[PDB]
């Protein structure tokens, strides 16, 4: 999944097998330092990209003022009334209107969808 | 101008 | 020759007197206005809650944007024809109109009842600000 | 009611619209500055609760 960078060379690792151990191997084509990989995976494809966009929104956007605020969902982590509730405002986010509400004051930052 | 299966 | 010296006789004109309609019509125009808003609001929250099931060849973006016109032109098509009974015999707009020499029911109903939803390349007016359609509205605003 | 006081004897008090901007009661917006902006159409009614 994640790529890794050698530490002699400062460049990407790819991957490698050993025929002898059939053992994994990142190993940088450009210095001769070779790692055993831990993850064991080398691509990873997700056609569904279905990746919550929860993690993706910034608690920063609740001090936006032209986002609409609402005051009927309580904050499920203080219980701050307000939440700025905005949708995914993401393309490829196929056909989705959710509401992913942010709790709103200072520092509580908490983002969960209903 | 009208609707959506009108004129504009 | 004739009919246009009959005319000297009998005459025609256009007033406001034309455009203004009953006021138990207005209230049924308002009152056709409100229950479709209230019912493009009703569409909206089911789309938010994701309850909205989308129509087979379309996305559900596609799809509440179906139902929400369709909402919006039931709507604009009922205080029409409100406006429409409204006109008496009398009526020079209902003259033209109905001798065919210029307009159409649609005109009248802009004129008296409602001038209808504003599309602009087949859609509704598109979100040209940041997700708004002008800066006095609230972002992600999809409302009549 | 003071600003448009001070305006309305625009002459032989010097009050002019960059007394206005001066002072922070109207500001320049541009599109870019727009879109970051809420506005009220009507400022009585839209301000009011
Ligand atoms: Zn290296
Ligand atoms: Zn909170």
């Amino acid at each position: 999944v994640g790529i890794r960078f050698c530490q002699e060379c400062n460049n990407m690792l790819y991957p490698k097998e050993d025929k002898e151990n059939r053992i994994l191997l990142y190993a940088c084509r450009n210095c001769d330092y070779q790692q055993e990989a831990d993850n064991s995976c080398i691509y990873v494809n997700k056609i569904t990209h279905e990746v919550d966009e929860l993690t993706q929104i910034i608690a920063d956007v609740s001090q936006d003022p032209t986002l609409p605020r609402t005051e009927d969902h309580p904050c499920q982590k203080c219980g701050h009334k307000e939440a700025v509730f905005f949708q995914s405002h993401s393309a490829r986010a196929e056909d989705a209107m959710r509401l992913y509400y942010v709790c709103t004051a200072p520092h509580c930052g908490h983002r969960w969808t209903e | 101008i009208w609707g959506i299966g009108c004129n504009p | 020759t004739v009919i246009n010296n009959w005319l000297l006789i009998e005459g025609h004109t256009i007033g406001i007197g034309d455009s203004i309609a009953d006021s138990k019509t207005y209230q049924d125009i308002q009152n056709t206005i409100k229950k479709a808003k209230q019912d493009v609001i009703e569409v909206i929250e089911k789309a938010h809650n994701n309850e909205l099931e989308p129509t087979p060849g379309n996305t559900l973006r596609q799809t509440f944007e179906n139902q929400v016109n369709r909402i919006l032109n039931d709507a604009r098509d009922k205080t029409g024809s409100s406006a429409q009974k409204s006109l008496s015999e009398y009526n020079n707009f209902k003259s033209m109109v109905v001798s065919g020499a210029k307009g159409s029911k649609i005109n009248i109903s802009q004129v008296i009842a409602v001038v209808g939803q504003q599309n602009v390349e087949g859609k509704r007016i598109p979100f040209g600000f940041k997700h708004r359609t002008l800066p006095h509205f609230i972002k992600d605003d999809y409302g009549p | 009611k003071r600003h448009i006081d001070q305006l309305k004897e625009r002459e032989y008090n010097n009050y002019s619209w960059q007394d206005l901007v001066a002072s922070g009661v109207v500001e320049y917006i541009d599109t870019l500055e727009e879109e970051t902006v809420m506005l009220a159409m009507t400022p009585d009614d839209l301000q009011e609760k």
